[PDB]
DNA sequence: GGCGGCGCCCGAACAGGGACTG
DNA sequence: GTCCCTGTTCGGGCGCCG
């Protein structure tokens, strides 16, 4: 029917008028279904015949539903949407099964004709006019900007009393889906479910029996809910022999979806298969590393896997593991090997970074995700030594911090691969390094001068001032002994190397990192440039042939 | 009887997304908002209101009672506005929460849409529950402005009878300052509290701590290079600083560990520079139009340094925040206490909070700062990667 | 072929900030 | 001012849900 709930007042953005788009031509296979739908809707008062009084129009169409025997009616309301006021979206996230608590009795209900059972603002119906006969909407149409929010809000208002007087009943409300959980025995649970159905009916909302799930496994939000296990519905990966950008996007999206319960999913190579592409219809050749990563993902997917439900009386434990190349997998669980869920974090931040920063980022992502799903921070189990972390937190000039954690010796352990001395080294040779580049010519020079009288200058082409400073440091490191003191005038190179990176998207920085790892003691010091400070001045004069 | 409120000339209301809340805070907010809705102070709204500002809760000190805090920073930026110099000079100042008095004055109807907020749900069991204010909200620029006439009526007899006391309102709090002994001051504060019902700050220790140069009887090439770099930075602040004589001590490609005696010509220059850092910075005038900038540097081991300025190198105030060097030190907790202390000091000195440059990744701060926030206001902030040299320049021995 | 939510990943646009030219 | 480097934001694809 039509809910007796108050309507939600809607306006057009100031100054705009309704749409006046002409009806796109359709087939007969859609006209027949749309007539069959619109006759019954106009009988039920959900759409009303409009006369020549409305000057507005919008094109309509229809598509097959999840069950391919029923048609869903849609309206291309893009123009009206652009002209409709702004809404505050009220759906803040997607409920997850791992946040469900074990319940003795579970029901899943689907509201029948959800949008078409919620009325629409009278002053706004004139803008919804369409033509097949000219109708206008009296209920929420599909394709309008405001319908999801207005329905979600109306469903909340309608449920509010039932929630108020049934606190021990849990209702997960995903937009017309209703998960209903209780610890009541099956008979009294079915009684309460009847109360909830009759209550929805008093507010105009039907729960058809055909979409009334009563026995496990329940289908919900893409998962199968068993009494104390939950799984995802099967994930069919495409086996395409020629790969397009759209195909890679579908594959990576399916892999991202799978990574919530399948551990160890990696998509870095398959995603890098996108760098600077053109369109959805460009064939991409799979690199060898991408082929191997995809084979690994496939072998992961052909393995039986399930998650469990949240127990609020036991601890949240997030254990993280290092994958290669800025990739990390994690498992959230409460009892060992019984995962609540799994995840991945593979976001590359900063041109230069190390594994301690990346781990900190992962710990932050997992923390916020855990607050969203369970409302608790978890207890962490990280492959990093407490000493490693303290050393980092000491030497690092940014505020960093990680919640309660305990070390787990599962390699690859997170390590700082080198340290910079806090004081200059006695007996270590002292290299003053510098470099310069001409902006117009793009040519440059990098070199070093030592206290023992060694001098080296090396010419570079197609370089910058910053690259030329990094090259000078690289020269010094290559030519120095195991212990060295280095004096630069480059706050840029200083800041990079002081951050103690172990990986970089700059090949030069990577080579610098390998050299730094090879050394036993390094002291890096900074002097201001062009100040006559010996022997920085000697290097400066040496590398300025341009 | 309500007051009309206009927004910025060409700006809209706040559209800030609500961040995730822990179960503890959600339960407290739901309790508080039920009670407030009953009393008519807030009411439920829907998605037709296009505005939103974030809400959370903080547990008060030595208390089980949570407090709802709305982050009205965006709203406060967008409401066009409509301070005693002697408060910083008083011996004692007490901060009194007077916020809930605002809940007696109704809020203009047309403006209510802008105060919308959204209580979230654990595991998104439900869509967010949206509310808006019907009275003056705690945390909004306009609430003390509208309530100011009523507040002055409240405080007239107390000011008349106690002319030596300085009462200053900043948004949700009164700052009551005097020079009385601690006990008599507390009794006067209790007089003022009884007056409010009828309807731990000492601005002396606030030392402008200087920039100090290392004192040594033996100087390596490294030490003199560090000193010349620091002085070349500091000359951007104190132009009278010379480096010539010290810089001459370095001629040649010497080893960093090589010892260098200080020539009398250079020791006199170092002494001159040491004295120059004692006199104040010239050409530094406070500007009420331009807003305050506060930089913070993490020095390590519970030590933090900060500068408050408006234009670069014209520092209005430098300082340090020194916490205990403990085993389980929480950098985020310390930084939060530091920004609270600096903001209190700015509200007392200049009457406005500063925009903070925070030496932290944005996500760590946004994830944990609420766990340690205790004030009713919130300063503006941005996130910067502090250069390795600024910390070296402001650190202590 | 329409809509809203969240997720991921990429590149385009842009905003500081350090260093430079005559 | 210019050039270079780097971090943030946002929109465009796709994935999942209804
Ligand atoms: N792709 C989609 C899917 C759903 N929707 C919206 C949001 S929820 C609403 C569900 O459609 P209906 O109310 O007609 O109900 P159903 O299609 O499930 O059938 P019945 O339950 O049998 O009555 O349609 C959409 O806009 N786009
Ligand atoms: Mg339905
Ligand atoms: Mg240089």
């Amino acid at each position: 029917p039509i809910s007796p709930i108050e309507t939600v007042p809607v306006k057009l953005k100031p100054g705009m008028d309704g749409p006046k788009v002409k009806q796109w031509p359709l087939t007969e296979e859609k006209i027949k279904a749309l007539v069959e739908i619109c006759t019954e809707m106009e009988k039920e008062g959900k759409i009303s015949k409009i006369g020549p009084e409305n000057p507005y129009n919008t094109p309509v169409f229809a598509i097959k539903k999840k069950d391919s025997t029923k048609w869903r009616k849609l309206v291309d309301f893009r123009e009206l949407n652009k002209r409709t006021q702004d809404f505050w979206e009220v759906q803040l996230g997607i409920p997850h099964p791992a946040g469900l608590k074990k319940k003795k009795s579970v029901t899943v209900l689907d509201v029948g004709d959800a949008y078409f059972s919620v009325p629409l603002d009278e002053d706004f119906r004139k803008y919804t006019a369409f033509t097949i006969i000219r109708y206008q909407y009296n209920v929420l149409p599909q394709g309008w900007k405001g319908s999801p929010a207005i329905f979600q809000s109306s469903m909340t208002k309608i449920l509010e009393p039932f929630r108020k007087q049934n606190p021990d009943i849990v209702i997960y409300q995903y937009m017309d889906d209703l998960y209903v959980g209780s610890d009541l025995e099956i008979g009294q649970h079915r009684t309460k479910i009847e109360e909830l159905r009759q209550h929805l009916l008093r507010w105009g909302l039907t729960t058809p029996d055909k979409k009334h799930q009563k026995e496990p496994p329940f289908l919900w939000m893409g998962y199968e809910l068993h009494p104390d296990k939950w799984t995802v519905q099967p994930i069919v990966l495409p086996e395409k022999d020629s790969w397009t950008v759209n195909d890679i996007c579908k594959l990576v999206g399916k892999l991202n979806w799978a990574s919530q319960i399948y551990p160890g999913i990696k998509v870095r190579q398959l995603s890098k298969l996108l760098r600077g592409t053109k369109a959805l219809t460009e064939v991409i050749p799979l690199t060898e590393e991408a082929e191997l990563e995809l084979a690994e993902n496939r072998e992961i997917l052909k393995e039986p896997v399930h998650g469990v439900y949240y127990d609020p009386s036991k601890d949240l434990i997030a254990e993280i593991q290092k994958q290669g190349q800025g990739q990390w997998t994690y498992q959230i669980y409460q009892e060992p090997f019984k995962n609540l869920k799994t995840g991945k974090y593979a976001r590359m931040r900063g041109a230069h970074t190390n594994d301690v920063k990346q781990l900190t980022e992962a710990v932050q992502k997992i923390t916020t995700e855990s607050i969203v799903i369970w409302g608790k921070t978890p207890k962490f189990k990280l492959p990093i030594q407490k000493e490693t972390w303290e050393t980092w937190w000491t030497e690092y000039w940014q505020a960093t911090w990680i919640p309660e954690w305990e070390f787990v010796n599962t390699p690859p352990l997170v390590k700082l691969w080198y340290q910079l001395e806090k004081e200059p080294i006695v007996g270590a040779e002292t290299f003053y390094v510098d470099g310069a580049a001409n902006r117009e010519t793009k040519l440059g020079k990098a070199g070093y001068v030592t206290n023992r009288g060694r001098q080296k200058v090396v010419t570079l082409t197609d370089t910058t001032n910053q690259k030329t400073e990094l090259q000078a440091i690289y020269l010094a490191l290559q030519d120095s002994g195991l212990e060295v003191n280095i004096v630069t005038d480059s706050q840029y190179a200083l800041g990079i190397i002081q951050a103690q990176p172990d990986q970089s998207e700059s090949e030069l920085v990577n080579q610098i990192i390998e050299q730094l790892i090879k050394k036993e003691k390094v002291y890096l010091a900074w002097v201001p440039a062009h100040k006559g400070i010996g022997g920085n001045e000697q290097v400066d004069k040496l590398v300025s042939a341009g | 009887e309500t007051v009309p409120v206009k927004l910025k000339p060409g700006m809209d209301g706040p559209k800030v997304k609500q961040w995730p809340l822990t179960e503890e805070k959600i339960k407290a907010l739901v309790e508080i908002c039920t009670e407030m809705e009953k009393e008519g102070k807030i009411s439920k709204i829907g998605p037709e209101n296009p505005y939103n500002t974030p809400v959370f809760a903080i547990k008060k000190k030595d208390s089980t009672k949570w407090r709802k805090l709305v982050d009205f920073r965006e709203l406060n930026k967008r409401t066009q506005d409509f301070h005693p110099a002697g408060l910083k000079k008083k011996k004692s100042v007490t901060v009194l929460d007077v916020g809930d008095a605002y809940f007696s004055v109704p809020l203009d109807e047309d403006f209510r849409k802008y105060t919308a907020f959204t209580i979230p749900s654990i595991n998104n069991e439900t869509p967010g529950i949206r509310y808006q204010y019907n009275v003056l909200p705690q945390g909004w620029k306009g609430s003390p402005a509208i309530f100011q006439s009523s507040m002055t009526k409240i405080l007239e007899p107390f000011r008349k009878q106690n002319p030596d006391i300085v009462i200053y309102q900043y948004m949700d709090d009164l700052y009551v300052g005097s020079d009385l002994e601690i006990g008599q001051h507390r009794t006067k504060i209790e007089e003022l509290r009884q007056h409010l019902l009828r309807w731990e700050l000492h601005p002396d220790k606030w030392t402008v701590q200087p920039i100090v140069l290392p004192e040594k009887d033996s100087w390596t090439v490294n030490d003199i290079q560090k000193l010349v770099g620091k002085l070349n930075w500091a000359s951007q602040i104190y132009p009278g600083i010379k480096v010539r004589q010290l810089s001459k001590l370095l001629r040649g490609t010497k080893a960093l560990t090589e010892v260098i005696p200080l020539t009398e010509e250079a020791e006199l220059e170092l002494a001159e520079n040491r004295e120059i850092l004692k006199e104040p910075v010239h050409g530094v005038y406070y500007d009420p139009s331009k807003d305050l900038i506060a930089e913070i540097q993490k020095q390590g081991q519970g030590q933090w340094t900060y500068q408050i300025y408006q234009e670069p190198f014209k520092n209005l105030k430098t300082g340090k925040y020194a916490r205990m060097r403990g085993a389980h030190t929480n950098d985020v907790k310390q930084l939060t206490e530091a920004v609270q202390k600096i903001t209190t000091e700015s509200i007392v000195i200049w009457g406005k909070t500063p925009k903070f440059k925070l030496p932290i990744q944005k996500e760590t701060w946004e994830t944990w700062w609420t766990e340690y926030w205790q004030a009713t206001w919130i300063p503006e902030w941005e996130f910067v990667n502090t250069p390795p040299l600024v910390k070296l320049w402001y650190q202590l021995e």
